[PDB]
C-alpha cells in the first residue's frame, strides 16, 4: 500500500550514491520488484527486476554492469546504489511492485521516484 | 529487445470522441499489454491488462480490441479530466520494453 | 515474520522438471504444494503438480518464460513465486560414452555425446597429471571436441566433463555434475 | 585441511562399529582418500581406498572379505563399517588425504589424526 | 602384493654424519614412492614427493635420490630435530603398503 524511495541529489562523473525503497502494506516476501529509470524527455524505460528473493535480473544496455541491487525481506527494503555515473543518467527512478491476478503479472503502486543530476 | 512502435496519432480532441490508439508490436505477442496513462510528472496507473480486460476501480470507457497484433485503445465520450501521455507495454518476455507514448492534445 | 524455504528448479536434459525445496528448517516439517504456469503460450491455464516436484515433458516449453509459484495450506496469503528463464536454467546430465582416441603421438582429442540436447551448450573439461596440485581448465565452443596439445607418455591424466547450456539458446551459467571419471593409463 | 573422524567402544569377536571421517578445509571432489592403520607393536598399514566417485574401491590382502569403503560427496563424508572381526584387530585408526588406486593424479597424502579401537 | 623392507632399522650416527638409508620394494614401481618422518608420539609428515623433489614448508636440507627399486635417502648437518623413523611408501598399484621401520640412536 506503499513504496517510499530515497536517494542522493548531486554526483560527479565517476561518483556513487545509495538508492533505497521502502515497502510497507503487504508481505514483501512473496511479490516480484522492478526498478525503472524516466529521462528528462525520452520517457519511460524499465531498467531492473528482483524475483521474490533468488534472483534479480537488470537491463540490457544501460545498467548492464554498472549498478548492483539487493533486498531485504526482515526490513522491508529493496535498494541499490549507482556506481560510474553519466551525464546521460541525469533522470528520475521509480520503485513498483508486480502483482499475479490470474496468469497474468501487471505493475502495481510505483513509487514515487527520486531524481538524480549529474553536472 | 522486441522494440515496441506506437502510432503517434497526436491530434487534437473535443469533449466526447472516438479515437484509436494502435502500436503495434514487431513480434506477435499473443494478448499481453498493459496501458499506462501517465501524467505529467507521476507515475502510470496501469488502464487496462491482458489486452481485452479491465483493471478495477478503471471506468468502462477505455477498452483494448487486440485485432491481430494490432492492439488499439479506444475511448469513447472524452472528458477533460483526461488529457495525458499513454503508453502501452508488453510483459510477454524479459526485458520488459515499453512505446513511445503519444501526446494526446485537446 | 518468517521466509518460505525457497526453491530452485532444474531441467535435467530436457526429459522432465525437477524442484527441490528443504521442508527441515522450517518446524512441523510438511511436503507444501507446488503449481506452475507458462505464460507464453497463449490459451494456458494454471495447473496442479500433484506429483510429489516433477513435471513430465509433455508440460515442459522451452526458449519462452516460466513461473513456478510455492503454497502453504496453513496461509494461503503467504506464498512465493520466481520469474525463471527455463533456458538459463539447464543442467543436463553428465556426459555418457566420454571416448577417447589419440590421433597423433603428442596430442589428444576427446569426445562425448549429451543424452539429448546438442547445438544449445558449451563445455569444459578438467584434466590433471602425475603429482600435480592443481586442475587445469579449457573452455570448449558449442562443438563437442577438445584437444590437448601437451601429453606425455609415463605420466597418467584424468579427465572429468561437465556441459553447460550456453550460449547459442541460453545463458546458463551453473555446470553439469561431474561424468564419470575416464582414466588414461 | 583437518581430518576428523567418529567412533569409540569394544565388541568381542563378531561384532560390529561404524568409522565415519569428514574433511574441512577441502574441494572433497578434487582429491580422494584413504586409511591407515598401526598396531602399537609395528608400523603403519594400508587398509583401503576409493577414488572420490565411489566406483574404485580398493581392498587389502586381510580385510578384503570384511567390509570396502563407502563416500558420501554431497553430505562431505566417508565411511567404513567393521563387521565380524578379529582379535588381531586392536590398533589406532587414521583416514588420509590423498592416496589412490586407480590411475592418473596420484596426489600423494596428507595425514589427518585419528582414535584407537580394540576387539577381544 | 607389494611388499616393502625398509632396512636397516638399527642405525648408528651422531650429531652432523653422511650416512644414507635406503628402501626396497617388492614390485617394480617407475618414480611412485615417498617418504615419511615420524617423531614418537606425533602424526607423520610427508617429507619427499613423488619421486625426488621436495614438499614446500620443508628446510631444504633433507634430500633424496635413486628413484625405482632402491630409493635412497640422505640428511646432512644433522639437528637435534630429525632421528625418527622414515616409512618409505608406495601409491603405485593398489593396495598400497608400508614399509618396515628404521630407527636412529643419538649420542
Ligand atoms: C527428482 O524428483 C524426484 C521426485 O521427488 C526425486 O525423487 C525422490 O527425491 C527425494 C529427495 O530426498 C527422496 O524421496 C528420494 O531421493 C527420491 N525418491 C525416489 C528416487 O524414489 C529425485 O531425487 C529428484 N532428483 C533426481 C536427480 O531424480
Amino acid at each position: 500500500v506503499q513504496l517510499v524511495e530515497s536517494g542522493g541529489g548531486l554526483v560527479q562523473p565517476g561518483g556513487s550514491l545509495r538508492l533505497s525503497c521502502a515497502a510497507s502494506g503487504f508481505i514483501f516476501s512473496s511479490y516480484e520488484m522492478h526498478w525503472v529509470r524516466q529521462a528528462p524527455g525520452k520517457g519511460l524505460e524499465w531498467i531492473s527486476y528482483i524475483s521474490s528473493s533468488g534472483t534479480t535480473i537488470y537491463y540490457a544496455d544501460s545498467v548492464k554492469g554498472r549498478f548492483t541491487i539487493s533486498r531485504d525481506n526482515a526490513k522491508n527494503s529493496l535498494y541499490l546504489h549507482m556506481n560510474s555515473l553519466r551525464a546521460e543518467d541525469t533522470a528520475v527512478y521509480y520503485c513498483t511492485r508486480a502483482r499475479i491476478t490470474g496468469t497474468f503479472d501487471v505493475f502495481d503502486i510505483w513509487g514515487q521516484g527520486t531524481m538524480v543530476t549529474v553536472s | 529487445d522486441i522494440q515496441m512502435t506506437q502510432s503517434p496519432s497526436s491530434l487534437s480532441a473535443s469533449v466526447g470522441d472516438r479515437v484509436t490508439i494502435t502500436c503495434r508490436a514487431s513480434q506477435s505477442i499473443s494478448s499481453y499489454l498493459n496501458w499506462y496513462q501517465q501524467k505529467p510528472g507521476k507515475a502510470p496507473k496501469l488502464l487496462i491488462f491482458a489486452a481485452s480486460n479491465l483493471q478495477s476501480g478503471v471506468p468502462s470507457r477505455f477498452s483494448g480490441s487486440r485485432s491481430g497484433t494490432d492492439f488499439t485503445l479506444t475511448i469513447s465520450s472524452l472528458q477533460p479530466e483526461d488529457f495525458a501521455t499513454y503508453y502501452c507495454q508488453q510483459n510477454y518476455n524479459i526485458p520488459y520494453t515499453f512505446g513511445q507514448g503519444t501526446k494526446l492534445e485537446i | 515474520t518468517l521466509p518460505l524455504p525457497e526453491v530452485q528448479c532444474f531441467v535435467f536434459n530436457v526429459e522432465y522438471m525437477n524442484c527441490t525445496w528443504n521442508s527441515s528448517s522450517e518446524p512441523q516439517p510438511t511436503n507444501l504444494t507446488l503449481h506452475y504456469w507458462y505464460k507464453n503460450s497463449d490459451n494456458d491455464k494454471v495447473q496442479k503438480c500433484s506429483h510429489y516436484c516433477q513435471l513430465q515433458k509433455k508440460e515442459i516449453h522451452l526458449y519462452q518464460t516460466f513461473v513456478v509459484q510455492l503454497q502453504d495450506p496453513r496461509e494461503p496469503r503467504r506464498q512465493a513465486t520466481q520469474m525463471l528463464k527455463l533456458q538459463n536454467l539447464v543442467i543436463p546430465w553428465a556426459p555418457e560414452n566420454l571416448t577417447l582416441h589419440k590421433l597423433s603421438e603428442s596430442q589428444l582429442e576427446l569426445n562425448w555425446n549429451n543424452r539429448f540436447l546438442n547445438h544449445c551448450l558449451e563445455h569444459l573439461v578438467q584434466y590433471r597429471t602425475d603429482w600435480d596440485h592443481s586442475w587445469t581448465e579449457q573452455s570448449v565452443d558449442y562443438r563437442h571436441k577438445f584437444s590437448l596439445p601437451s601429453v606425455d607418455g609415463q605420466k597418467r591424466y584424468t579427465f572429468r566433463v561437465r556441459s553447460r547450456f550456453n550460449p547459442l539458446c541460453g545463458s546458463a551459467q551453473h555446470w553439469s555434475e561431474w561424468s564419470h571419471p575416464i582414466h588414461w593409463g
